């Protein structure tokens, strides 16, 4: 420990840079929420989207289905005579997650404002080939690389609060009536691309590739068993009265 | 119960801050005297570790949900009586309507 | 029958229903098992990581030997992708 | 009890209880209105986002119970905040249909459809209007058309099944409930209703299928006694029919006998709750003994 | 086990990650308050993570099968990002008190 620093530089650099990066992240998040815009939806695209969801749930949950009704559904989807997939046919800079440019600009402005500065030292032993990285404005060759400048301080700061931001924020799930509309919107946003023919053919062949295994036949497992949960359960239902 | 845990967490954080202030004062005194390369006293180090462990205990108890993996137990107490009626289709033709007409 | 005494009986007297079909249309029997194409496809999937290295070699050459933030950040994530892909090879191997 | 209930309560508990009521979508319009205007006059301070849904639920309940004054009182407040909103328009059309002059609510629905092409609520309300205005066949036709145009709503499937129940059409209701069970295989209630519909149809093969689906939902929850009763009755009926194999008759008789012991014990440990449960226990005991003599 | 709800798993994972992040953040403050060498600091961070994992296991105790299907995420989870956010708060109060 050396290089006795002033107490009036830590109160005008560290707290300002921390608050700046925190509120810059908050601004970015809230502005991203604000700029989000809904997408126009045609009733037809919603229609094939829901048809695809129906085929998917048929593929996923098909064990608990009467065999006759299962082949009825499979034939209706396939129907080699007419078929619904076969005839019903429709007709047919480099912005990449822009979050690096703002942080780079902020770091560049912060480094431009502070020319010759010593913010804090890092306990971690660092090599001398990272000295041009870290100081960038201090004319010292005998000094160690532990003492970093404000640029690296802010660069480590933006990653320090990356997981902290999610602590304050979170996910939301409400509006049961609007939940269905959200599901249709997202599902048809999945089904935007105009490749209906190949998707229909792929689903048509995939549905044939599925087999049937009635999971309802295995009933004998339950018959030879013990029913004791239904009274520990029944004991804890009695105490509650009627409001 | 959660209020007690929150208060305990706050008290632990305050104790940690006080230990930090004591260590800062110790280092400020150390900068005064030449050489004397000694470490900070062990009593404050034990106090700050006690504050570290105490706040670490309530931070786990504050956010405990641990909801059941099985979804059959969440539609288990629900009866078919409530499921039969739906918010979408609602006919306003009942005898209670004309029974409650006059009061 | 009279043994049950109370016996309530219920009788039932354009094709708009979606899937309900008047004609039953049984006689479906599909036996298709084509494992060689699946094996060829899955064999080519495991060859992707081997081919994903040459262009990162070319990119590291284009990066040069200039100590700067952009190249060192490219190099830090260049090796992170394999090690992050090597943390869950058990599930991929099992599937 | 009104003042007593109004004493030992906080507004937070009231709001949480109403949120739970909305989650369960129960019918307690009396109680929903009773607590509705109370939080409106007592707190009336904050939770505007909550209070909007609160207002809508309160007027929905008041339309059912006895009170259009509070319905209009909440309608004016909803219109004050949101000048143009389709939900308020749908609610106003519902109230209009409730009062008189259904045709005005009708053209309101067509204007809503003209503005927003994708509006399921307006079409559902029109379908419900023609359900009570004319015959149910036309309403079924429009519901089938809308279900073609979306194929997304489970409530539409259940409403179609319920409407087909009154027409004694269990063939189509079987497909409807099969489709509804497809999306939700863990819901034993739909399985129980499907087994009920299949049993009502009749036939030995339908009886066996209904029995096996009664048994499947019995192990998923272990809460329902309706399913075990249906299973026992299906076993007894398949025993009654002469057109059966010997071994299947023996195993079905074993199933019925085991269900009988389950009934006996379930009513037995219910007897320690009260002192009048012994009479119910002996009633069900003679019931099971008589059916056992019938089967044996 | 046949049917699994994604909402419950998501909530469990969110709670676990939130606890792992907060514990690591406070462990960083403790290390910055004391002030050690890199090796000792990393070992201390690992010890804190192990103690948190043991406390999380003790929290569940019986009937942990319904709560967690396995225990690998409880042991090994959020070890790199948690260390990344721990390094921030370790050096945040380290130089603030000693250097300044």
């Amino acid at each position: 420990p050396e290089l006795l620093l002033d107490s009036n530089i830590r109160l005008w650099v560290v707290l300002p840079i921390v608050i700046i990066t925190f509120f810059v992240g908050m601004i970015r998040h809230y502005v991203s929420i604000l700029l989000q815009s809904d997408k126009k939806l045609t009733q037809e695209q919603v229609s094939d989207s829901q048809v695809l969801i129906r085929s998917r749930v048929l593929r996923e949950n098909g064990k608990y289905i009467p065999k006759q009704s299962f082949l009825t559904r499979k034939y209706y989807f396939n129907n080699p005579e007419d078929g619904f997939f076969k005839k019903t046919k429709r007709k047919v800079m480099k912005g990449n997650v822009t979050n690096v440019l703002p942080m780079i600009l902020i770091g560049g402005w912060i480094n431009m404002t502070f020319s010759g500065f010593v913010t804090t030292k890092v306990p971690f032993p660092l090599t001398l080939r990272f000295k041009p990285m870290l100081q960038q404005g201090i004319e010292l060759l005998t000094l160690d690389a532990s003492w970093v400048s404000s640029a690296s301080w802010y660069f480590l700061n933006v990653f320090g609060l990356r997981s902290i931001y999610s602590l304050i924020l979170g996910q939301d799930n409400a509006a049961d009536q609007s939940r269905m509309m959200q599901e249709q919107m997202t599902g048809a946003a999945m089904a935007m691309p105009a490749d209906t023919n190949k998707a229909f053919k792929t689903e048509w062949e995939a549905l044939e590739l599925t087999d049937h295994q009635w999971a309802l036949d295995d009933v004998e497992e339950e018959l030879m068993a013990k029913d004791l949960h239904f009274e520990g359960m029944f004991k804890k239902e009695l105490q509650t009265s009627i409001f | 119960a959660p209020s007690l845990w929150k208060g305990l967490v706050g008290i632990g954080l305050f104790a940690l801050a006080h230990a930090a202030f004591s260590a800062a004062q110790h280092r400020s005194y150390m900068r005064l005297t030449e050489k004397e390369d000694e470490s900070l006293p062990i009593d404050i180090v034990l106090q700050t570790l006690l504050a570290f462990a105490v706040t670490c205990y309530g931070i786990v108890h504050i956010a405990g949900e641990f909801k059941d993996m099985d979804a059959t137990s969440e539609l288990k107490n629900k009866t078919f009586d409530t499921l039969r009626n739906h918010p979408s289709f609602y006919v306003f033709n009942h005898r209670g309507r004309v029974l409650f007409r006059p009061s | 029958g009279r043994r049950f005494k109370w016996a309530i009986e219920l009788s039932g007297p354009s094709l708009y229903p979606v899937g309900y079909l008047d004609k039953q249309v049984p006689d479906t029997s599909v036996q298709e098992t084509d494992r060689i194409l699946v094996e060829k496809r899955c064999w080519d999937i495991a060859l992707g990581p081997l081919k994903q290295i040459p262009m990162n070699l070319f990119i590291m050459y284009m990066a040069g030997n200039t100590i700067s933030i952009f190249p060192t950040m490219m190099v830090c994530m260049m090796a992170w992708r394999p090690i992050q892909a090597l943390m869950a090879i058990s599930a991929t191997f099992k599937m | 009890a009104k003042v007593s209930e109004l004493y030992d309560v906080t507004w937070e508990e009231m709001r949480d209880k109403m949120r739970k009521w909305r989650e369960e979508n129960s019918r307690n319009s009396e109680q929903i209105v009773e607590v509705g205007e109370e939080l409106i006059n007592e707190y009336a301070s904050k939770l505007g986002d909550d209070i909007w849904i609160i207002y809508e639920q309160v007027m929905i309940a008041a339309l059912d119970y006895g009170r259009d004054d509070l319905a209009l009182f909440c309608l004016q407040e909803l219109r004050r905040q949101f000048p143009g909103s389709h939900r308020v328009k749908r609610l106003t059309g519902m109230r209009f249909e409730a009062m008189e002059r259904y045709d005005d609510a009708i053209q309101l629905y067509d204007r809503i459809l003209q503005e927003d092409p994708t509006n399921t609520a307006a079409r559902k309300r029109k379908i419900a209007i023609r359900k009570a205005q004319g015959k149910n066949v036309e309403a079924i036709r429009e519901l089938n058309e809308y279900l073609e145009q979306f194929v997304g709503d489970q409530e539409a499937w259940h409403e179609l099944a319920e409407l087909y129940i009154n027409e004694h059409d269990y063939a189509k209701a079987a497909f409807c409930l099969e489709e509804l069970m497809m999306t939700n295989p863990h819901n034993h209630l739909y399985c129980q209703q499907y087994a009920e519909v299949k049993y009502t149809q009749g036939g030995l093969e339908n009886l066996e299928l209904s029995r096996k689906y009664f048994a499947q939902a019995l192990k998923l929850n272990n809460r329902n006694m309706r399913a075990l009763f249906g299973l026992y009755m299906s076993a007894s009926h398949i025993a009654s029919n002469p057109k059966a194999s010997a071994k299947t008759k023996k195993d079905n008789m074993k199933y019925a006998s085991w269900a009988a012991s389950q009934i006996n014990r379930a009513y037995q440990f219910a007897g320690r709750s009260k002192k009048e449960t012994k009479y119910s226990l002996k009633a069900v005991e003679d019931m099971l003994e008589t059916l056992q003599i019938t089967q044996s | 086990p046949p049917f699994i709800s994604e909402a419950a798993v998501r909530g469990n994972a969110a709670v676990l990650d939130y606890c792992r992040t907060s514990v690591s953040a406070l462990s960083g403050a403790t290390a910055g308050i004391l002030g050690l060498t890199g090796l000792y600091g990393f070992i201390f961070y690992l010890l804190a993570s192990v103690l948190l994992s043991l406390l999380l296991i003790l929290k569940a105790g019986r009937r942990w099968n319904k709560y967690f299907k396995s225990r690998r995420p409880l042991f090994t989870g959020g070890l790199i990002g948690g260390l990344f956010t721990y390094v921030l708060f370790w050096t945040f109060l380290y130089g603030m008190v000693h250097v300044y």
